[PDB]
DNA sequence: CACACACTCTCCAATTCTCTAA
DNA sequence: TTAGAGAATTGGAGAGTGTGTTTTTTTTTTTTTTTTT
C-alpha cells in the first residue's frame, strides 16, 4: 500500500546547498554574485527567466571540496531526478529575491492590487476588537542548461537511446524538428471570484485536466454559512505560453530496417517559438510521464505515455565592408559565375546566365523585372545539381520537383482547413527552381502561365475566391523522351512543352552530353579523384563564399539601373536585325519578349556592376547570352 | 426485415424513390428475394425510439410495416382477372381444365 | 511463503554448484562498475543451460518447463540474493538504491515437446515454457511501463514508494494495482512523485508468424502475440525470423464478466518472452572460428577464386558464368562513399535480366533469395507501390498513428528479389525509382512526413513485350521500361533460347542428371519431406569479404577503368557507367580479400560490362 | 400524448410534446406516488403529419458566387412534399430556434460532443446549444387527368 | 477499477402553530 | 391582551446508491461503371 525507505539523499541538506549556492556563487575566474545579479533584473522587471548553468555548481563543488567542506553531490542529484529541482531552485530563489532598485509601474499590474486589497481585507478583519499559492507571484521561468564535456547530460541521445530507464532525468536529445503547434496559453493557477463574500480564490493546476471550484470557501463566506458562487476570473489567473513540437532521429542514427522514432517536446514560459520545423537541433530537457486522468487512466493501464520538458535549445546551423572585399579584387561578373556550382566544370555561359536570375530585371508601372531561365537537353548533365546550386546560393529560394499550386486542404494533420500556399508563393519575391519541369499536371501547368502573366495565382474553392501576390523568377529544366536527345530534332519534338510555354522564357538554353575523348577524360579523371579523394579536388582559382556572394547581390539589387539614351539606340539597331534573320528550322524566332528579355538582361549585367546607369559595353554581352543559346539549339 | 423502397416505374422521373422497414414473421420469412417487385399487405405501425428524436429534434415516430401477406408482381399488372397471392397458381377445376 | 522459499534455496544450490553462472553474474557487475561508475552497458540477465538444471534436479528442471509461475520467481529471487551478495560499491546514489531493478532468467537447449510453433500451439501448452519458431511482423513501438512509483512526503522527510501489477509484467496473478499515484500519505501529508527514483520498464508487443514454407496444404499462416520488455525490447525488426522463449500465458476475464453475452468467445493469450535468439538459415550470422579464417583466407590465394566462387553460385543451373559472376560482385557489394555537401554515392550493384522465357531469371533469382544474408522475393503483381515503400497503421496497443515498414524497407543493407519486374503498374514504379536513385523512400501521408533508409541492391527479372526477344527490334522496343529507369540499373543482360543442337544436348543432359538427384537416407522412389564450394562455406566467404574489407581505388586501376571508360563511350554509355565500372572493380577486390583495387580488377569489372553491354 | 400509468393503471391525456419526448411528471390518481414508469396509449393520441426539406439561398441570387448558405424548414399536417429537390420556392411561417435535444436529457439516449447555455435542473452541469429553423405553414412554388369531364370543370 | 453527477432516502433541528398563565 | 412554554410539520444536510466515461475513421485494396480517355 504504502511502504517508506532510506534514500541516499536530504532535501533540507540541499536545499541549503542550493540557496549558499545562489547567494555566493560569482564567475570571478572570467577575470557581485552572479545569480544575485540576475535576480536583480527579474526584481526590476528587465528579465523574464533564470537559467542555471550545472558546469557552474561544479565550480561551487569544486571550490568547496578545495575550502574541505563536502557539498553534497548536487549536480548528480539534479541530472538524476531534474523535476523536482526546479520547485527546490524556485524557493531558493524567492527567499532571496532582491527588493526592486528602478521603479515598476507597479499599479499597471492586477495582481498588485488584488494581493493588496487581500492583505488590507486581512488586517482589517484581524484587528478584530502560505497566505496563497507563490507560483501566482512567480514572474519568472527557472531552465537548467547542462554539461558541457570536461556527465549523462553531456552525451546527445538518438530518440531510440531514451529507455524507460532515463524518466525524471536530465537529457539531451539530437533530432529533427518534425512538427510545431500553435502557442496556446496553458494555466497554472485559476483565480476565482465570490459573488456574495467578494473574496478572491485560487485553484493550482498541474495536470492535462483540472476541476473547478464552484461552490466559495472564504473563512468569511463559510463562518456567515452562505453559500457563495465561484465565478473564473482570466484577468488574474496565471498563465504560461505552452507549445508542443515533435523531435525524430537523423538518418545517420537509425539502424538498418529500423522507422525513424519520435518524441513529444513540450516547451513552457520564454522557451516558446525558439524551435522551428526542419531544424536539426539540441534539445535538454527533463524526460517525464504523461499520466493519463479520469476514466482513461484506468483502461490505459501501466502503460505510461511520454513527454520532454525542453529547458535548453542548440541550434546546430563585416557586411558593409565584405562587398567592397569584393568590388576591390575586380572582374567580378565573370569570377562570381565562375563561383556558381565551382564542382561543375565548364558550361560558363549557363552559369554568367544563372548569376542574372538572382540580380533579375527591374519591374515598372504591371511590367515585370523578373527574369525566366529554363535549362534543356541530355540527362546525366547534372541540371537538377546545378539548379539544386541555385536553391541553395539564392535568397528566397526553393527547389520543387515535378516528381506546386496552391490550393484548400481539408484535415492535414489535425482536424481543420488550410489554404496552402503551394511553391510558386513560397517564392514570393526570389526564385521558383522547378526541376522535371515536363512532368506536371495540367492544372499546374497552366498555372505556371498566370504567375508569368498576372504575377498571381487565383484560387475558387470552397467560397476562397481570392488572388494570392506570386511575382517569382522561374528557373527551370526538362529531360527528354527516349532517354537521349535526338540532334536531327526540335526541343519541341523532344520534350512535351508547347512553344505557347516555352517561348516565355527570357532564355532557353540547350545544352548535351556530347563524347569527344579529351572532353571525356577530363570529366573521368575528376569523377576518379572524388572515390580516391573524399573532398572536392583543386579548383585552381578561389571562388566567392556564398554568404559573401549573397551579401553582394542584395545590395547590388536595390539599385535599379535606368536607361541611357545610347542603349534604346542601340538595342533597335540589334534586335530588327534579328527579326530580319529570323524571317530566313525550328521556332527561336525574335518576339517582342526577346526585346524585353535583352532589356532584363541588361538591366541585371548593370547590377551587377554597381551603377546609376552603364554604356552599350554592357548591352553587347546580353546579346552574347542570347546568340550563343539560339546557336546551342542547332548544335 | 424487409427495407422496401419504391418501384422505379412509379417514382416520378428525377426525384427519389421512399423506402419502409417491413417485417417478416413465422411462415412469411425467406418469401421474396432482393430486387422483386412486391406487393405487401401488413398493419402499418409507429414506436418512439430516441435516435430519430434527437437527431431530428423534434417528437418524431418511427414508423414499420408489420406484414400480413406478400405477393410478387408478376404478370401484366393491368388486368382484373388475376387475384390471389399467386398468379401462377392453379385450383382442381384449372389442372381439370 | 512455505515452498517458494524452498525453491529459493534449491536454486542457490544450483547457483553454487555450476560455478560458470556466478562467473557470468561476476562478469556483468564488474564491466558495469567499470563502464558507468569508474570511466555500453550490460543487462542483469543470466542464460542458464536448461540441460545443466535437469542434471542436477529433474524436479526442478520439470518444474520449470510445467509449471514455470511457480518455479521461475524462486529461481530469479534465488539469483538476484546471489547477484547482492557478491555487489560490492562505495556510496551508492539514490536511484541506484531505490532500482527494483532484479535479474532476469533466460535458458538454453532441449525443449523436448515444448519446441512449438504458432500453429502446433495450443491450449494444453498454457502456463508451460514454450519455445516458439516463426518470423516476426507488427512490432509495436516501445513505451515505458510503470512498476515502481516513488514519493517524497514533505513535512517529514520520508519517501514513501508504491509497487505495481499488470496481467503481463508477472507469472504469477496478484491483484491489479489501478495505475493512479498516491496524492496523499497515510497520515494526510501531501506526496510528490519522484521521478528518476520511480521505476519503469520498456515494454513492447510482437507478432510471430508461422513460417510460410511449413504450413500446411491451403492453410495460411497462423500467429501468436508475444510480450517482450526490460532488454529484450528492440531485439528484433518485422522480417526477421526468430526463436523466442517464453512462458505461454492467458489473460482476461474471457466473457466470464456479466458486462458481456456473447459466451462463444474465449480468452486472450500471449507469450511473456524470457529471450531471443535470431536466425536467417531455412543462426542470423555465421560465428567464424580461426579454421574457417584459415580456410577463406588461403582460399582466396587461388587465381581460379572468380571461377570457383561464381560456379559454387546455383550449380544446377548450366550456363550463365558471366550473369553468375555478377550475382557474386553484387552479394560482395562495392563501397559505399559518405561525402560531404550530401553527395553520398551507392556502393550496391543492381542487376536486370530481361529475356526469353525458360532460362532460368526466376531460379536465379530463387538462388540469390536463398544465399544472401538478408533478402526480401517480390513479383510485379503480387507488389503495391504502397507495400514495397511503407504503409500508414494504427498501433492497436497504443491507438497511434504509425508507419509498417515495405519490401524495399526490409530490404536495407540486403538485396530485393524483383521477379515479373516488366508487370508492375506504372504508379508502383514510381516507388523503385526513389530507391534506387536515393536509397531512401519519401512519405508524405496521413500527417506522417519522414525519410527511410532504404539502402538496398535491386535484382529483377523480365520479358521482353514480345514475350521472346525480337532480333530484329531495338532494345527500347524490346524492354517495356523507361530509359530513365534503365539507367539505374548497372548491368542490363539480355538472354535469349536460341536453338544450337550441341548447347541443347550439353542442358539436356544437365537437366535429366538434375533430375535423377536422390537426397541421403531416402529410399527409391520416396516421397520428400574439379573444385566447387559448399553453400555454406560460400555464405561465410561473402560474409567475411563484408565485415573485414573496403578496399581503396588506386592508380593501377585508375589507368585501366579511365581507359576502358572513354573507348566503351566514344564508339546507351552514361556519365553513371563510370560509376559502375568503379563498383564493380571494388566489389572484384573483396572477392580477392584485398585492401586496394589492382589493375585486375578494373580489367575483370571491364570485361563483364562490356559482356553485358554487346553480349561478347 | 396520451399515457397510462403501469402502477395503478389511471390514464393521463392531451400531454403536449415540445422539442423532446415528454411523460407525465405526476400521477393524476391521488392515492399514487408514482413519477415516471409510463406506457403509451397509441389509440387515443394524436399524430401530427411532418417532414424536414432543406434549402439553399438561390443560385442567381449569391452575390459573388461564394458557399450556398442553407436553412432546414419544416412542414406539418397539409403542407408535406408540396415541394420537391430543385425546385425553387417561397415558404411562409415562423423563425424558430430548435434546441440540441440530446443535452436537454431525452429518454433513453447520451448527450452528444460551440459553447452553450447553462445552470437550469433540465441540465445540471450540461450547455444548451441551438440551431435555426424555419416552421413554414405555407408553401408555393415558383420553379395527366384525360377526361373531358374533368378538364371543363378545371377551367374557369 | 474510480471519480464526478444524478437522484433517492433518512434523520434532525428550526420554524410556526396552538394552548396556558401573567 | 400580551407573551412565553410545549407540540407538530417542513427543509435540507448529508449519507447513500447508481451510472457512464476511452474513441477512431484515414488508409489501402478490390470491385465495377462512366467517361474522358
Ligand atoms: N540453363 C538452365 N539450366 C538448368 N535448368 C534450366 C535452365 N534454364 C532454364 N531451366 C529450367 O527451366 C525452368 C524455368 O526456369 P525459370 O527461371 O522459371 O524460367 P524463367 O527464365 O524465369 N522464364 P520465365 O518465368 O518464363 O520468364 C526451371 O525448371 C529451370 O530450372
Ligand atoms: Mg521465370
Ligand atoms: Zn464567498
Ligand atoms: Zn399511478
Amino acid at each position: 500500500a504504502l511502504p517508506s525507505i532510506q534514500l541516499p539523499v536530504d532535501y533540507n541538506n540541499l536545499f541549503n546547498e542550493i540557496t549558499d549556492f545562489l547567494v555566493t556563487f560569482k564567475q570571478d575566474t572570467l577575470s557581485g554574485p552572479k545569480y544575485m545579479a540576475m535576480l536583480q533584473k527579474v526584481a526590476n522587471r528587465e528579465l523574464n527567466s533564470v537559467i542555471i548553468d550545472l558546469d557552474d555548481i561544479l565550480q561551487y563543488q569544486n571550490e568547496k571540496f578545495l575550502q574541505g567542506t563536502q557539498a553534497d553531490d548536487l549536480v548528480s542529484a539534479i541530472q538524476q531526478n531534474a523535476n523536482h529541482f526546479t520547485e527546490l531552485f524556485c524557493r531558493a530563489i524567492d527567499n532571496n529575491m532582491p527588493l526592486p532598485t528602478k521603479e515598476i509601474d507597479y499599479k499597471d499590474d492586477v495582481l498588485d492590487v488584488i494581493l493588496n486589497q487581500r492583505r488590507l481585507r486581512n488586517e482589517r478583519m484581524l484587528s478584530d476588537r502560505e497566505l496563497f499559492p507563490p507560483n501566482l507571484t512567480r514572474r519568472y521561468f527557472l531552465y537548467f542548461k547542462p554539461l558541457s564535456q570536461n556527465a549523462i547530460s553531456s552525451k546527445p541521445l538518438s530518440v531510440r537511446q531514451i529507455k524507460g530507464d532515463f524518466l525524471g532525468q536530465l537529457i539531451t536529445v539530437r533530432g529533427i524538428i518534425t512538427r510545431v503547434s500553435d502557442v496556446k496559453p496553458a494555466v497554472e493557477v485559476i483565480a476565482y471570484t465570490c459573488d456574495q463574500c467578494g473574496y478572491e480564490v485560487f485553484q493550482e493546476v498541474n495536470s492535462r485536466t483540472f476541476t473547478p471550484l464552484s461552490e466559495c470557501t472564504s473563512e468569511e463566506c463559510s463562518q456567515n454559512q452562505t453559500k457563495g458562487q465561484l465565478f473564473m476570473s482570466t484577468r488574474a489567473s496565471k498563465f504560461s505560453a505552452f507549445q508542443e513540437c515533435k523531435i525524430q532521429e537523423l538518418s545517420q542514427q537509425v539502424p538498418v530496417g529500423h522507422i525513424p522514432r519520435s518524441l513529444n517536446i513540450h516547451v513552457n514560459g520564454t522557451l516558446v517559438r525558439s524551435l522551428s520545423p526542419g531544424d536539426i537541433v539540441d534539445v535538454t530537457g527533463i524526460f517525464l510521464p504523461a499520466p493519463y486522468t479520469g476514466f482513461k487512466a484506468l483502461k490505459a493501464g501501466l502503460l505510461t505515455e511520454t513527454y520532454l520538458e525542453a529547458q535548453f535549445v542548440r541550434q546546430h546551423k563585416d557586411v558593409e565592408e565584405r562587398v567592397m572585399e569584393l568590388i576591390t579584387s575586380g572582374d567580378v561578373y565573370n569570377r562570381l559565375a565562375k563561383s556558381i556550382a565551382p564542382e561543375i566544370y565548364g558550361n560558363l555561359d549557363v552559369k554568367k546566365a544563372l548569376l542574372l536570375l538572382l540580380v533579375g530585371g527591374v519591374d515598372k508601372r504591371k511590367i515585370r523585372g523578373d527574369i525566366n531561365v529554363c535549362l534543356m537537353g541530355d540527362p546525366g548533365v547534372a541540371k537538377s545539381q546545378l539548379l539544386k546550386a541555385i536553391c541553395k546560393i539564392s535568397p528566397r529560394g526553393v527547389y520543387t520537383t515535378g516528381k506546386l499550386t496552391a490550393a484548400v486542404m481539408k484535415d492535414p494533420v489535425t482536424d481543420e482547413m488550410i489554404l496552402e500556399g503551394g511553391a510558386l508563393v513560397l517564392a514570393d519575391n526570389g526564385i521558383c527552381c522547378i526541376d522535371e519541369f515536363d512532368k506536371m499536371d495540367e492544372s499546374d501547368r497552366t498555372a505556371i502561365h498566370e504567375v508569368m502573366e498576372q504575377q498571381t495565382i487565383s484560387i475558387s474553392k470552397a467560397g476562397i475566391n481570392t488572388t494570392l501576390n506570386a511575382r517569382t523568377s522561374i528557373l527551370a529544366a526538362a529531360n527528354p523522351l527516349y532517354g537521349r536527345y535526338n540532334p536531327r530534332l526540335s526541343p519541341l519534338d523532344n520534350i512535351n512543352l508547347p512553344a505557347a510555354l516555352l517561348s516565355r522564357f527570357d532564355i532557353l538554353f540547350l545544352m548535351l552530353d556530347i563524347p569527344s575523348r579529351d572532353d571525356d577524360e577530363k570529366l573521368a579523371e575528376h569523377v576518379t579523384y572524388v572515390h580516391m579523394h573524399n573532398k572536392q579536388p583543386d579548383l585552381d582559382f578561389t571562388p566567392v563564399e556564398p554568404s559573401k556572394m549573397r551579401e553582394y547581390i542584395a545590395y547590388a539589387k536595390t539599385k535599379r539601373p535606368v536607361m541611357s539614351e545610347a542603349v534604346n539606340d542601340y538595342v533597335v539597331q540589334a534586335y530588327i536585325r534579328l527579326r530580319q534573320d529570323s524571317k530566313r528550322f525550328s521556332f527561336g524566332q525574335a518576339t517582342p519578349r526577346t526585346l524585353l528579355g535583352i532589356i532584363r538582361l541588361s538591366q541585371a549585367l548593370a547590377k551587377l556592376r554597381l551603377a546609376d546607369m552603364v554604356d552599350i559595353d554592357d548591352v553587347e554581352e546580353a546579346l552574347r547570352l542570347v546568340r550563343v543559346s539560339k546557336e546551342s539549339l542547332y548544335q | 426485415r424487409v427495407t422496401l423502397q419504391e418501384a422505379p416505374g412509379t417514382v416520378p422521373p428525377g426525384r427519389l424513390p421512399r423506402h419502409r422497414e417491413v417485417i417478416l414473421l413465422a411462415d412469411l420469412v425467406d418469401v421474396s428475394k432482393p430486387g422483386e417487385e412486391v406487393e405487401v399487405t401488413g398493419i402499418y405501425k409507429n414506436n418512439y425510439d430516441g435516435n430519430l428524436n434527437a437527431k431530428n429534434g423534434f417528437p418524431v415516430f418511427a414508423t414499420i410495416i408489420e406484414a400480413n401477406s406478400i405477393k410478387r408482381r408478376e404478370g401484366n399488372t393491368a388486368n382484373e382477372g388475376e387475384e390471389g397471392l399467386d398468379v401462377f397458381s392453379w385450383t382442381e377445376e384449372e389442372e381439370r381444365e | 511463503d512455505a515452498v517458494f522459499g524452498d525453491r529459493v534455496r534449491r536454486f542457490q544450490e544450483f547457483l553454487d554448484t555450476f560455478t560458470s553462472y556466478r562467473d557470468s553474474v561476476r562478469s556483468i557487475q564488474v564491466y558495469n562498475s567499470n563502464n558507468a561508475a569508474n570511466y555500453n552497458i550490460l543487462p542483469h540477465r543470466i542464460i542458464i543451460s536448461l540441460d545443466d538444471l535437469r542434471e542436477f534436479d529433474r524436479s526442478f528442471w520439470s518444474g520449470i518447463l510445467v509449471e514455470p509461475a511457480y518455479f521461475i520467481p524462486p529461481a530469479e529471487k534465488a539469483l538476484t540474493d546471489l547477484a547482492d551478495s557478491m555487489d560490492d560499491v562505495p556510496h551508492p546514489n539514490a536511484s541506484a538504491v531505490s532500482s527494483r531493478h532484479p535479474w532476469k532468467l533466460s535458458f538454453k537447449g532441449s525443449f523436448g515437446a515444448h519446441a512449438l510453433s504458432p500453429r502446433t500451439l495450443t491450449a494444453q501448452h498454457l502456463n508451460k515454457l514454450v519455445s516458439v519458431e516463426g518470423i516476426v511482423t507488427k512490432t509495436s513501438l516501445v513505451r515505458p511501463k510503470l512498476i515502481r512509483s516513488v514519493h517524497y512526503a514533505a513535512k517529514t522527510g520520508r519517501f514513501h514508494y508504491r509497487d505495481y501489477t499488470d496481467a503481463t509484467t508477472t507469472l504469477t496473478t496478484r491483484i491489479p494495482t489501478p495505475a493512479i499515484y498516491p496524492t496523499e500519505d497515510t497520515e494526510g501529508n501531501k506526496l510528490t512523485t519522484e521521478y528518476g527514483y520511480s521505476t519503469f520498464i520498456d515494454h513492447q508487443r510482437i507478432t510471430v508468424q508461422e513460417m510460410p514454407e511449413m504450413a500446411p496444404a491451403g492453410q495460411l499462416p497462423r500467429s501468436i502475440d508475444v510480450i517482450l520488455d526490460d532488454d529484450l525490447v528492440d531485439k528484433t525488426k518485422p522480417g526477421d525470423r526468430v526463436n523466442v522463449v517464453g512462458v505461454f500465458k492467458s489473460l482476461g476475464a474471457g466473457g466470464m464478466n456479466q458486462s458481456n453475452s456473447n459466451t462463444l468467445i474465449g480468452f486472450k493469450t500471449l507469450i511473456l518472452g524470457n529471450t531471443v535468439y535470431p536466425l536467417h538459415a531455412r543462426a542470423a550470422r555465421q560465428m567464424l572460428t580461426d579454421f574457417d579464417i584459415r580456410n577463406i583466407n588461403k582460399l582466396s590465394k587461388k587465381k581460379d577464386i572468380f571461377d570457383i566462387l561464381s560456379q559454387s553460385l546455383a550449380p544446377s543451373i548450366y550456363g550463365h558464368d558471366h550473369i553468375k559472376k555478377a550475382i557474386l560482385l553484387m552479394l560482395m557489394g562495392g563501397v559505399e562513399k559518405n561525402l560531404e555537401n550530401g553527395s553520398h554515392l551507392r556502393g550496391d550493384i543492381n542487376i536486370l535480366m530481361v529475356g526469353d522465357p525458360s532460362t532460368a531469371k526466376s531460379q536465379l533469382l530463387r538462388f540469390v533469395l536463398n544465399t544472401a544474408s538478408l533478402a526480401i522475393a517480390t513479383t510485379g503483381r503480387g507488389s503495391s507501390g504502397v507495400g514495397l515503400t511503407a504503409a500508414v497503421t494504427t498501433d492497436r496497443e497504443t491507438g497511434e498513428r504509425r508507419l509498417e515498414a515495405g519490401a524495399m524497407v526490409l530490404a536495407d543493407r540486403g538485396v530485393v528479389c524483383i521477379d515479373e519486374f516488366d508487370k508492375m503498374t506504372d504508379v508502383d514504379r514510381v516507388a523503385i525509382h526513389e530507391v534506387m536513385e536515393q536509397q531512401t523512400v519519401t512519405i508524405a501521408k496521413a500527417g506522417i512526413h519522414t525519410t527511410l533508409n532504404a539502402r538496398c541492391s535491386v535484382i529483377a527479372a523480365a520479358n521482353p513485350v514480345f514475350g521472346q526477344y525480337d532480333v530484329n527490334r531495338d532494345p527500347h522496343q524490346n524492354i517495356a521500361l523507361p530509359d530513365s529507369l534503365l539507367s539505374r540499373f548497372d548491368l542490363l543482360f539480355v538472354v535469349t533460347d536460341d536453338i544450337n543442337e550441341i548447347r541443347d544436348r550439353s542442358i539436356s543432359e544437365h537437366v535429366l542428371r538434375t533430375h535423377r538427384y536422390l537426397p541421403p537416407g531416402y529410399l527409391e522412389g520416396e516421397p520428400v519431406r574439379p573444385k566447387l564450394v559448399t553453400i555454406p562455406f560460400l555464405r561465410k566467404y561473402v560474409q567475411y569479404a563484408k565485415e573485414r574489407v573496403i578496399p581503396q581505388l588506386t592508380q593501377e586501376a585508375i589507368n585501366v577503368i579511365v581507359k576502358n571508360y572513354t573507348d566503351l563511350r566514344n564508339d546507351p554509355i552514361t556519365a553513371r557507367t563510370l560509376e559502375t565500372l568503379i563498383r564493380l572493380a571494388t566489389a572484384h577486390a573483396k572477392v580477392r580479400l584485398s585492401k586496394t583495387v589492382n589493375k585486375v580488377d578494373a580489367k575483370v569489372a571491364a570485361n563483364l560490362l562490356r559482356f553485358a553491354l554487346l553480349g561478347e | 400524448a396520451s399515457f397510462t400509468c403501469d402502477m395503478c393503471r389511471a390514464i393521463v391525456d392531451n400531454v403536449e410534446q415540445s422539442f423532446k419526448y415528454t411523460e407525465p411528471t405526476f400521477c393524476p390518481n391521488p392515492s399514487c406516488e408514482n413519477r415516471a414508469f409510463w406506457t403509451l396509449n397509441v389509440t387515443r393520441s394524436r399524430f401530427l403529419d411532418w417532414q424536414k426539406v432543406r434549402i439553399q439561398e438561390n443560385a442567381n441570387e449569391i452575390p459573388t458566387g461564394s458557399m450556398p448558405r442553407t436553412l432546414d424548414v419544416i412542414l406539418r399536417g397539409d403542407s408535406v412534399e408540396r415541394a420537391k429537390p430543385g425546385d425553387r420556392c417561397k415558404f411562409t411561417g415562423v423563425e424558430i430556434v430548435v434546441p440540441d435535444v440530446t443535452q436537454l436529457g431525452l429518454p433513453g439516449v447520451k448527450p452528444s460532443s460551440n459553447s452553450g447555455v447553462t445552470g437550469l435542473r433540465s441540465l445540471g452541469v450540461r450547455d444548451l446549444t441551438y440551431k435555426i429553423s424555419f416552421l413554414a405553414c405555407h408553401v408555393i412554388s415558383i420553379g395527366n387527368e384525360r377526361d373531358q369531364e374533368v378538364f371543363l370543370n378545371s377551367l374557369s
